[PDB]
């Protein structure tokens, strides 16, 4: 891609990859367990 | 608030707490602390050393004093002082204490500016419509039978686990439940929230219950609808974040402390349903019936009558006589609650030991 | 389907069939119908044998026109083995071709650059090269002929300057050619090339055979660091029926809003609290007809 | 009519019918395809 544009040639691909890419704890309302829904999200 | 509200970059923010004591390194910024990071005396960490001594070497344009109530206290009185501020503003909800100290207040931040009023601002859609309510509840006859021979503290312990209020809190459980109420249930006593709530099956928060459980079961009751009933400590008097509701009930209290009514109250006053149409919210104060809760809550309600609330008086419930569940109905197992509430008060010798 | 994919593929079809022998362009042909294929696919379909496709799948490979696939899929009998995938990366194909032809055309220049040079001198003993410029030192004292260093014979002139027309002829009967890919590419660069992978590619697979060895789905692997419309049609008949619905609704939750009977009610005064025309119609139907006739495998399943 | 899921490597679609139902299996190749 690179020396295509350095000889003027505009390329038709996207750089390849070898150019530079990228606890548990305790409960207290034991008596219901099992009915408290984990809430990780709004 | 100031990261969200105003134009205020985290590099001109900062905390002073345990945890976070990193500052800002511009020449004017802003921090937000805590009232014992500075009227603290006990033996300090370096780093909160060095912070203070910046804090009192830095020369301050503004200060927001935040629930100013509590700054008459011993400590928190020396905050204006010790932090050189020439603008003081005292923000706060509730501005009356059990002491005369918050008449000191003028010399420590300045005059009383502004006041707002309570029924102009529901009336207008700004704060809740709440309905102030007291339930008398009668008490049993060995209950105060055993009553009248004891010590206070005791007194407290035995009018706080009558039956009666049982019943009321129940069926008001039960009731406003079915209305698709949120309710918090405010109990100062430790053994009495969890009496409650494991007599009910509800979830209960006290001072002792772990952060992660205290975050969950907000949650729960914030989103899921099967939970609508949260047993409250004197923890969520004060600045703690809960999901907004629109009915309390108060079982027990820490005497006539005008302070704690109107906390308590505000949780209500933030309800979302304001904007409807014929919504009203619900605030209820169970007492006993000739025992000291009409004393408490009479200097309780002094001070929201003061502000202009009308606490409706409630001595009868409809649906004690065709109550699906029944708390305590039986003479044996109010008589058991009764004893329950009477019986209630060198480097290898290392190895060697 | 895509224009700019039947644009590449006719591209690669006229460089193969250009540049290539008939089993290349067979190779390539069966890429370029199915998209995705492994080693025993194209050994059916070829009936090609491992030592001839070697030399085929090398030369693609180092001319850089398929993309080879490194997967070791696992199946039922448990006899995994390491099958290679062809298919193509346009992107990277045309822009090999781009490089060889602009290569080609650079070769070729140079090489009528450098024809113009002069004939030079070359000794048939010593069968050395040389240029122009030593053979002015070569010169005898005689000062005719150029004695070579070595052999002490005089050079004779080397055939080379007067091919100069024959390199121009061979110039312009490869660029008359060249102009179909040339004009591909005109068309490429004035249109966008998406980048496709394996897992692209295998979105517009033909499959060769029923029965294929090689499956072709992908097996990640951790650690390596390599909606609906529904209509309701009333017929005007029945839309009582949902507004009778709405009119309910808002009254259930007017009284779900209502306020409850102890706060509107003094609870003072009260006990304390504690533990036919079916003929008539049918004989007037009569009698209108006798009026008008007188006028007149299990997994997991989601719903959806 | 069943589907499975992206998450999901086994990848097979089934046909609920009507009146013993008529159950039919379709493995694909592609996502987006299914
Ligand atoms: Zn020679």
């Amino acid at each position: 891609p690179r020396k295509l544009q350095d000889l003027g040639l505009k390329p038709a691909s996207v750089d390849p990859a070898t150019i530079k890419r990228q606890r548990k704890g305790k409960i207290t309302n034991t008596h219901m367990t099992g009915i408290l829904k984990d809430y990780s999200h709004r | 608030q100031f990261l969200q509200w105003c134009t205020l970059q985290p590099e001109n923010c900062a905390v002073f707490t345990s945890d976070n004591k990193e500052m800002f390194q511009t020449e004017s910024g802003l921090v937000v602390s805590t009232y014992s990071m500075v009227a603290n005396t006990r033996n300090r960490s370096h780093d909160s050393q060095k912070v203070m001594d910046f804090l009192t070497g830095r020369e301050w344009g503004f200060i927001i004093l935040d629930e100013v109530h509590v700054v008459p206290a011993a400590m928190f009185r020396r905050v204006v002082s010790t932090i050189a501020a020439h603008a003081k503003l005292g923000l706060t909800a509730t501005l009356v204490r059990e002491d005369d100290k918050i008449g000191d207040l003028n010399f420590l931040i300045g005059p009383k500016l502004y006041e707002a009023n309570w029924m102009e601002l529901s009336q207008k859609g700004h704060i809740a419509n709440v309905q102030c309510a007291e339930v008398w509840c009668p008490m049993t006859a060995e209950f105060y039978q055993e009553y009248l021979r004891e010590t206070a503290r005791k007194r407290m312990l035995l009018y706080i686990m009558n039956p009666t209020k049982f019943q009321a809190c129940q069926f008001l459980i039960q009731y406003h439940e079915r209305r698709g109420d949120k309710i918090i249930v405010f109990s100062d006593n430790v053994y009495a929230l969890q009496e409650y709530a494991l007599k009910m099956g509800k979830p209960f928060i006290y001072g002792s219950t772990p952060q992660q459980e205290r975050m969950n079961i907000l949650q729960n009751f914030q989103y899921n609808d099967q939970i609508n009933t949260i047993f409250l400590s004197k923890v969520g008097d004060t600045s703690i974040d809960l999901p907004e509701a629109t009915c309390l009930i108060q079982i027990s209290s820490h005497y006539g402390s005008r302070r704690q009514e109107a906390q308590r109250l505000g949780r209500i006053l933030r309800a979302k349903r304001r904007n409807d149409e014929g919504f009203n919210a619900f605030f209820y104060s169970l007492v006993s019936k000739d025992t000291q809760e009409m004393y408490y809550s009479t200097k309780r309600q002094a001070f929201l009558v003061d502000q202009g609330y009308a606490f409706k008086v409630i001595t009868h419930l409809h649906g004690m006589e065709n109550i699906p569940n029944l708390a305590y109905a039986s003479p044996r197992e109010r008589r058991e609650l009764l004893q329950e509430v009477l019986l209630k008060n060198h480097p290898l010798i290392r190895k060697m030991y | 389907d895509r224009p700019i994919d039947d644009i590449v593929k006719n591209l690669l079809k006229f460089v193969v069939r250009g540049f290539y022998g008939g089993s290349f362009v067979l190779v390539l042909d069966a890429i370029l119908f199915h998209s995705v294929l492994a080693e025993d696919d194209l050994k059916q379909l070829l009936s090609i044998n491992k030592t001839e496709l070697g030399p085929l799948i090398a030369r693609l490979r180092s001319d850089r026109l398929i993309s080879i696939h490194k997967q070791r899929e696992y199946p039922p009998n448990s006899k995994s083995v390491e099958r290679v995938y062809y298919y193509v990366k346009y992107p990277h194909a045309i822009d090999a071709i781009k490089w060889k032809v602009h290569q080609v055309v650079q070769r070729l220049k140079d090489d009528l650059d450098k024809n113009s040079e002069p004939n030079g001198y070359m000794c048939p003993i010593c069968l050395t090269k040389y240029t122009q410029l030593e053979a002015v030192q070569l010169l005898n004292f005689d000062r005719t002929e150029f004695l070579c260093s070595l052999c002490d014979e005089p050079l004779v002139e080397d055939d080379s300057g007067k091919k100069n027309k024959e390199k121009q002829d061979k110039l312009n009967r490869l660029m008359d050619q060249i102009q179909p890919i040339i004009d591909s590419l005109k068309k490429i660069d004035d249109s966008r090339i998406e980048e496709n992978t394996f897992e692209i590619a295998l979105a517009r697979l033909i499959p060769p055979q029923n029965q294929s060895h090689a499956a072709y789905t992908y097996n990640p692997k951790k650690g390596s660091t390599m909606a609906t419309l529904h209509i309701n049609i009333t017929t005007a008949s029945d839309e009582v029926a949902q507004r009778e619905l709405q009119e309910r609704q808002a009254e259930e939750k007017r009284k779900q809003n209502a306020v409850p009977e102890w706060h509107k009610q003094s609870t003072i005064g009260k006990t304390a609290l504690g533990r036919e025309e079916r003929e008539n119609e049918k004989t007037l139907n009569d009698y209108y007809a006798a009026l008008a006739k007188k006028q007149a495998l299990e997994d997991e399943f989601e719903d959806v | 009519l069943q589907a499975t899921p992206a998450s999901s490597e086994k990848m097979m679609l089934r046909l609920i019918g009507k009146v013993k139902p008529q159950r039919h299996m379709f493995s694909f190749n592609n996502r987006t395809v299914m």
